[PDB]
């Protein structure tokens, strides 16, 4: 049903199947019935869920939901305490509001990660014609294309796009552009003749988006709407399931860890609180406070800030991301599936090789001409160059003198454009030179003569001869020659020269290149006077016994920076696969040229030819390289595709369909690969969507390709992929640094509540000041770890195992929580007891002191000296407690950020001051702390107190202890890599 | 195996127990040195006691402050007020006051040696006698029965705080909004002028003066109208007492609602 088989049906069979007439069309009535049966001939737009539902689910998620529940508990508390007329507990309203702001701001961060929010079927329906000409009841007229139905009889002419998928009945000189299917814009002939098994390859099927470049044809509408081949390409592009990026996986993972541990601590201490005498409402408030303390309210925000600071860096290299997650993925990539035409190559036919003087020469095919040229001293060469210059009909359009020769626009077919650019580049000015030798006679290329010819006055004032120049298919050019230019002389063409020619010609064929022969003849004045009347239809000139000059061959060459980029990715442990719709021989030649196939790699057919032994008997694992075509691939089983991918590290998939590209990508994925896809064409969009990351070419890319992509290369510099690999590996290694620093301080946020509950000391740390730490004083330091340089030689490392190397694993967690976080909590408590005692409250009096502390009916409570304190006085002293715990945590966070600068190296080698953003971050942290402490008013707005310098210093021994402890740990892992000390205390 | 091998679990566990004992010990030693730095007689800092709080007896709280309401006819409505007054005064008996001495200096009682028993400084007696009409005798209803009740105004003690020696610090009670209906609140204070004798100062702390008792002053409210809600403010007048704090209504003054139902 989906599959077109109508290319294999007689006209009788098609007329019966569709109920139509191959000359007069469908009846109007039956066309209307069919239109009501199948709907418009149009692509159905699959709309993604509304713009607000995106934001709604950005407001859920584990941390988000814990914050929700916490704000709900604050609102219930604020309601209950306002209902009994208690005005002091407005903190719960301020707290629920802050939490709600954090939820909403976090969800904004998660929503504005996706910049574009565009649809792909918009760009697909821009490839669709609006009108068609149809024959119904023998009346030919023009309708809207969406009114066409399966069975209609339709006319196409050169210039217009094909209105549906069509089985062709009549055609005159008709040629189409099938780049939306193959990525190749080479014109294809359409006839009514069935020339292939595949409807994708036969000449008598034409497709819906495609342009008819020339000629005229008539045919039966065989598929419409999403059933057309462009409709199915668009279905695959649009309808691929929302799969999460590697870093979303990592983020969701640590969110699950943290939400679980939060629910654990809240629930167990709520149980404990009720066991220990508190009332339900009070234990519920403890659960809210423990969730606020333990959860990192600022974390998701810091992560998307780090992702942004990497997106900025990439963007400065003309590498534009469409969503912050795509900033990581290339760093975790293990297989790259790459389009060839216009992705690895320039999509521009270029002169590549030359046969003359019995040797094959190589031309410089780079777009900058940054490469290796060939030898131009020969006089055979001067003659061949004269021939290929004078026998061209193309021309540069005017005023391009500033444009580089490869970019310049030429009026001519592909080959003549290539020859013209090669002329302009090799000798001075192709058109000026050309005008110096005036054409007196010419026949353009026919399918009858099978060559192109022109006869020319010479430039020399003295020389009165006429030079004839001719080009065409090599064997055809040869069978009209009798001599050949070899090393400054003209030899008769004996059998050995014909053999050498044929060998060279088939060699250049084997490199996937198109070959042209070029010949000459000088016509004397004694037979052709200076004004001889050269008339084409008379053929008064010879056209035989010509002098052969050389072969010139051409290919779509690699973009200059592509081959080194590919070896670089391979050095980073990334596999590179070619996935092209082009023909296999060209595919393999470009694969070899660009480094996808290494010097010395052999396919199974390669080995078979080397040993003159059948393919049957070649041992499959002896072949490092492999070239599978789309037909072969259609024939394989999934297991067979897997065994191929496992058996041959250097893999080329040629002549593949859009769906087949997606199938290769997903086969890699199912084997555990994180896959990137680099392309430029409509035929790449399905593989682009399905890839863990899709990179489109910015200049050469078609709109479907760019829309489906997650990254765009604005200057088409494939080397940018290598930049991306490095930044992704960097941002991952630095995010784990950033995150470890942010989680650490959650434990000394938590423990003061756990002690306050179970020990009933006056409350050491309030929820407002926790938020101030989480959302303000520690944020810039954690972000500054983004700018940390690489510790090791990251671009000679293998891609990370996605299943074993995670952003946050239990070593990082347990170290950050239950070692360093614990040291910080001990600091906080040491400072708390110091400030209490120095203000009159000995440690043992604090145990159980909480109820009298928090009693508004108790204005003369006695302290360890007997001094009498009001509730107000005690409350300010509580705020002093908050502040001294806050400063202990800040001071410890200075050491924290310093030791998170390096997971392996010592800070004595890299130094403390190399990262200057981090130093600015520390200074900003301390400044905003001083502001909070010593700006007047702060005691009655945010509960911060001008603490004494002693309590700034009290926690500093603990901070230094953190530095030293981590410094020694990392020494240990360096000196003892096999050790227990490595295997357990590395993170 | 359960996450790890059992041997690896034991080794990790002992490392964390070691880590935590070492850290707990470092902490304990911090607290120990802290308590050797701390002097047992004078606190290191008095950052939150720049001005003394003031409290009242009998302290009955409505919501958002002291609220006191009783009926002159039903003696059961003031029974508890007189009872907590009696029970507060229990520690100001001449027996309870045996640990203190008779001061007459009418001047700051500065002592820098410990001449009192068990290495102590002397502290001045304050006996309920000194409250006269508001002492529980001869009127054991503390003025409530007659609708002219006694409220006892105590000042929070602070180590080495001196209130000012040009005179004694006094109490002054008055109305918050002096009612256009009526005259100013008329008070008789015991002792006379509602003063705290200077020799009750400075306080040297619970270890130096274990038998210290805060001097009191009873305000006998004579003017209060019946069946009307009034608000009474009592401030301490001294050179070094402030009562302007908006975040502490009990700093240097005490306010309370009063209603004497008839
Ligand atoms: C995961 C497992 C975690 C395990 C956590 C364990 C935490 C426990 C660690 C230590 C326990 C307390 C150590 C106290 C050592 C006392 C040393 C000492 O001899 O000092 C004397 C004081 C008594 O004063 P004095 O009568 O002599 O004063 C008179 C003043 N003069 C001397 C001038 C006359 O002894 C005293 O205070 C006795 C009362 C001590 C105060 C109890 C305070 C309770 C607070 C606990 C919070 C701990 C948080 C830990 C955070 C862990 C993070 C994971
Ligand atoms: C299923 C999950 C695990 C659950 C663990 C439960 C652990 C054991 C729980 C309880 C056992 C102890 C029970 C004590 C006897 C009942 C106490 C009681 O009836 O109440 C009395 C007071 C609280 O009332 P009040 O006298 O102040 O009120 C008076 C009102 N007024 C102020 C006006 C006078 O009790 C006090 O304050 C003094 C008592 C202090 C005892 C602290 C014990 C520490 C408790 C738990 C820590 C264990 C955590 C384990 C974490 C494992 C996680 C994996
Ligand atoms: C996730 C990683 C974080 C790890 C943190 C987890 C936290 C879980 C810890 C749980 C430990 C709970 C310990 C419970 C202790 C209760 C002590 C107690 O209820 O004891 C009573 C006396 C206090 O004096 P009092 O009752 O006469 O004052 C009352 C004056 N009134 C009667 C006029 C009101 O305690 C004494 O004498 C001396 C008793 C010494 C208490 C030291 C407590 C330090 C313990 C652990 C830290
Ligand atoms: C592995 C190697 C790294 C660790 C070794 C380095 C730490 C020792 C080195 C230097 C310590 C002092 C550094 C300067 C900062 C002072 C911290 C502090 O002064 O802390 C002392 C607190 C009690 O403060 P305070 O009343 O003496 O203040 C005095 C206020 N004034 C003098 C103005 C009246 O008690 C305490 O932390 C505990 C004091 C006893 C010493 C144990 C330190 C444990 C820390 C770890
Ligand atoms: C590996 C390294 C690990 C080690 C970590 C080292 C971290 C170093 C960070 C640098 C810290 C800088 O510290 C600056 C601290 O400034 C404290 C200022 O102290 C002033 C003390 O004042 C006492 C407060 O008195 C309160 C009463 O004020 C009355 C007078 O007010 C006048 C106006 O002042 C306003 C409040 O002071
Ligand atoms: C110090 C005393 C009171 C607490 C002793 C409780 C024990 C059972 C606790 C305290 C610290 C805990 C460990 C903290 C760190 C880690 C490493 C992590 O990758 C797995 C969990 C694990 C291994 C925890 C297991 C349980 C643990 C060992
Ligand atoms: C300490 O002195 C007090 C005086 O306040 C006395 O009552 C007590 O008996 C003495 N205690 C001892 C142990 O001598
Ligand atoms: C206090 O007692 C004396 C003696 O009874 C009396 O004269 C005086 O009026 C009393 N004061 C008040 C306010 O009743
Ligand atoms: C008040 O105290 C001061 C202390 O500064 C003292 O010198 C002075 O003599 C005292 N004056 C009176 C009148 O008590
Ligand atoms: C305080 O008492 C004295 C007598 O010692 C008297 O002169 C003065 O007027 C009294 N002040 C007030 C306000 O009653
Ligand atoms: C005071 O008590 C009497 C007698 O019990 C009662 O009649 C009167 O209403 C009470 N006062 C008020 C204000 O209710
Ligand atoms: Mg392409
Ligand atoms: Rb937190
Ligand atoms: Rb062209
Ligand atoms: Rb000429
Ligand atoms: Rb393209
Ligand atoms: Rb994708
Ligand atoms: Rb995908």
């Amino acid at each position: 049903g989906m599959e077109i088989n109508d290319h294999q049906l007689s006209v009788a069979e098609l007329e019966q199947k569709y109920q139509t007439s191959a000359t007069k069309g469908l009846s109007a009535s039956l066309a209307a019935e069919l239109l009501l049966r199948d709907g418009p001939n149009a692509l159905r737009p699959p709309r993604g869920t509304p713009e607000y539902v995106k934001f709604a689910r950005q407001l859920a998620g584990g941390l988000q939901c814990l914050m929700w529940v916490a704000a709900a508990i604050c609102l219930i508390a604020f309601a209950i305490q306002a209902s009994e007329g208690d005005l002091t507990t407005d903190d719960n309203l301020y707290l629920a509001l802050a939490l709600i702001a954090v939820v909403v701001v976090t969800g904004c961060f998660g929503y504005y990660q996706e910049f574009k929010s565009t649809n792909i079927i918009a760009s697909f329906k821009n490839l669709v014609p609006q009108q068609a000409t149809v024959i119904r009841d023998g009346d030919k007229f023009q309708i809207n294309a969406d009114q066409l139905v399966v069975g209609d009889l339709v006319e196409m002419k050169g210039g217009d796009r094909v209105p549906a998928d069509i089985r062709i009945l009549q055609a005159q000189g008709c040629k189409v552009d099938n780049s939306s299917l193959t990525g190749e814009s080479e014109p294809q002939t359409r006839s009514p003749e069935c020339t292939h098994e595949s409807p994708l390859e036969t000449r008598n099927i034409a497709f819906f988006s495609t342009m008819c470049l020339e000629g005229t044809a008539q045919g039966l509408v065989v598929n419409t709407g999403d059933r057309t081949i462009i409709g199915r390409i668009a279905s695959l592009a649009s309808g691929v399931e929302n799969e999460k990026t590697p870093i979303a996986i990592e983020i969701e993972h640590f969110v699950d860890i943290i939400a679980g541990l939060a629910i654990l601590f809240g629930a167990t201490f709520f149980i404990v609180a009720m066991c220990i005498g508190y009332t339900f409402l009070r234990a519920m408030v403890f659960f809210m406070a423990i969730v606020v303390a333990y959860v990192p309210e600022g974390l998701l925000a810091t992560v998307t800030v780090c992702l942004s600071l990497t997106a900025k860096r990439l963007a400065s290299k003309n590498c534009v991301v469409k969503n912050l997650e795509a900033v990581e993925t290339l760093g975790s990539t293990s297989v790259i599936c790459s389009d060839k035409t216009g992705t690895l190559t320039q999509n521009r036919m270029t002169v590549s090789h030359l046969w003359f003087d019995n040797h094959i020469h190589s031309a410089d095919t780079t777009e900058d001409q940054s490469g290796q040229t060939f030898d131009q001293s020969s006089e055979t060469w001067r003659a061949l160059c004269r021939v290929l210059t004078l026998c061209n009909r193309a021309a540069f359009k005017s005023g391009q003198d500033a444009v580089p020769v490869p970019k310049r626009i030429v009026i001519g077919d592909a080959s003549e454009t290539a020859l013209l650019k090669f002329s302009e580049l090799t000798l001075g000015n192709a058109m000026g030179y050309r005008e110096r030798f005036p054409k007196v006679c010419e026949i353009p290329f026919n399918s009858t003569n099978k060559f192109q010819l022109s006869i020319h006055t010479l430039e020399d004032p003295r020389d009165p001869r006429h030079v004839l120049v001719m080009k065409g298919a090599p064997e055809r050019v040869l069978e009209r020659c009798s001599s050949i230019l070899i090393k400054g002389q003209e030899l008769p063409l004996d059998e050995q020269w014909r053999e050498a020619f044929q060998t060279a010609y088939l060699s250049l064929g084997g490199l996937g290149e198109r070959v042209l022969g070029f010949c000459q003849l000088y016509l004397s004045e004694k037979d052709y006077p200076p004004g001889y009347a050269f008339d084409v239809e008379a053929m008064n000139f010879p056209t035989s016994g010509l002098c052969f000059a050389g072969l010139v061959s051409m290919i779509d060459p690699p973009r200059a920076t592509v081959p080194d980029a590919v070896l670089k990715c391979r050095t980073a442990g990334i596999r590179v696969i070619m996935v092209t719709g082009d023909h296999p021989i060209t595919a393999k030649a470009i694969a070899a040229s660009v480094g996808i196939i290494s010097e010395g790699s052999e396919t199974v057919e390669d080995i078979a030819a080397r040993l003159r032994v059948p393919v049957d008997q070649v041992n499959r694992k002896d072949a490092r390289a492999c070239v599978i075509n789309g037909m072969q691939l259609k024939d394989m089983d999934p297991s067979e595709l897997v065994e191929a991918l496992r058996t041959h590290p250097e893999m080329v998939f040629a002549r593949t369909s859009p769906q087949q590209k997606l199938v290769i990508v997903e086969s890699c994925q199912r084997l555990g690969a994180i896959v990137a896809v680099t392309g430029d064409g409509v035929n790449d969009s399905p593989a682009l969507k399905k890839a863990d990351i899709g990179v489109a070419m910015g200049i050469a890319g078609s709109d479907a390709a760019k829309n489906a992509a997650d990254m765009i290369l604005l200057d088409d510099n494939f080397a940018s992929i290598v930049t991306g690999v490095e930044q992704g590996r960097l941002i991952f290694d630095n995010l784990k640094k950033s995150i470890a620093y942010t989680l650490t301080k959650n434990i000394p946020e938590l423990t003061p509540w756990l002690i306050y509950i179970t020990v009933s000391v006056p409350l050491p740390l309030g929820c407002i000041t926790i938020l101030f730490i989480e959302l303000c004083t520690d944020i810039f330091p954690s972000v500054s770890l983004a700018y940390e340089k690489a510790e090791s030689d990251i671009m000679h490392l293998r891609p990370r195992n996605p299943k074993r190397d995670r952003l946050v694993n239990e070593p990082l967690a347990a170290y950050s929580y239950f070692q360093i976080g614990a040291i910080q909590s001990f600091a906080g408590f040491t400072d708390y007891f110091t400030a209490m005692a120095q203000e009159g409250w000995f440690p043992l009096l604090c145990v159980g002191l909480r109820p009298q502390w928090e009693n508004h009916h108790l204005q003369d409570l006695q302290d360890s000296y007997g001094q009498e304190w009001t509730f107000g006085q005690r409350l300010y002293q509580q705020y002093t407690c908050y502040t001294v715990f806050f400063i202990s945590i800040e001071m410890c966070q200075i050491a924290d950020v310093l030791i998170r600068k390096t997971r392996r190296l010592s800070a004595f080698q890299q130094g403390f001051f190399r990262n200057r953003i981090l130093v600015i971050a520390i200074v900003f942290q301390v400044c905003i702390g001083c502001f909070l402490c010593y700006c007047p008013g702060m005691p009655n707005i945010f509960n911060f107190m001008p603490i004494r310098f002693q309590w700034w210093l009290v926690p500093m021994p603990f901070s230094l202890l953190i530095f030293v402890y981590d410094e020694i740990r990392k020494l240990g892992v360096r000196c003892c890599p096999g050790s227990w000390w490595d295997q357990e205390l590395y993170y | 195996m359960l996450g790890r091998t059992l041997s690896r679990w034991v080794w990790i566990s002992l490392y964390y127990v070691a880590f935590y004992v070492v850290m707990s010990g470092i902490f304990a030693l911090c607290i120990y040195v802290l308590m050797r730095t701390i002097d047992p007689y004078t606190p290191d800092y008095q950052d939150q006691l720049k001005s003394p709080g003031v409290t009242l007896r009998p302290d009955v709280y409505g919501e958002k402050g002291l609220d006191i309401s009783y009926n002159v006819s039903d003696s059961t409505t003031w029974a508890g007020l007189a009872h907590t007054l009696h029970r507060f005064l229990a520690g100001y008996s001449p027996a309870a006051q045996e640990g203190s001495i008779n001061c007459t200096s009418e001047k700051y009682f500065f002592q820098e040696s410990f001449l009192a028993p068990n290495h102590t400084k002397f502290s001045c007696k304050f006996t309920a006698d000194m409250l006269q009409n508001c002492s529980g005798r001869p009127d054991p209803t503390f003025g409530f029965a007659e609708g002219k009740p006694c409220f006892i105004i105590k000042m929070n003690r602070i180590v080495k705080f001196l209130p000012g020696n040009s005179t004694a610090p006094r109490v002054d009670c008055a109305f918050l909004d002096q009612p256009r209906d009526g005259p100013p609140l008329q008070v008789e204070y015991f002792p006379a002028n509602g003063t705290y004798s200077l020799h009750y100062f400075p306080y040297y702390g619970k270890k130096a003066q274990p038998h210290y008792s805060n001097p009191l002053v009873a305000a006998k409210l004579l003017n209060v109208p019946r069946n009307r809600d009034v608000v009474i403010v009592c401030k301490i007048l001294a050179e070094h007492v402030s009562f302007d704090n908006p975040h502490d209504p009990y700093e240097g003054k005490v306010e309370f609602k009063l209603k004497i139902q008839k």
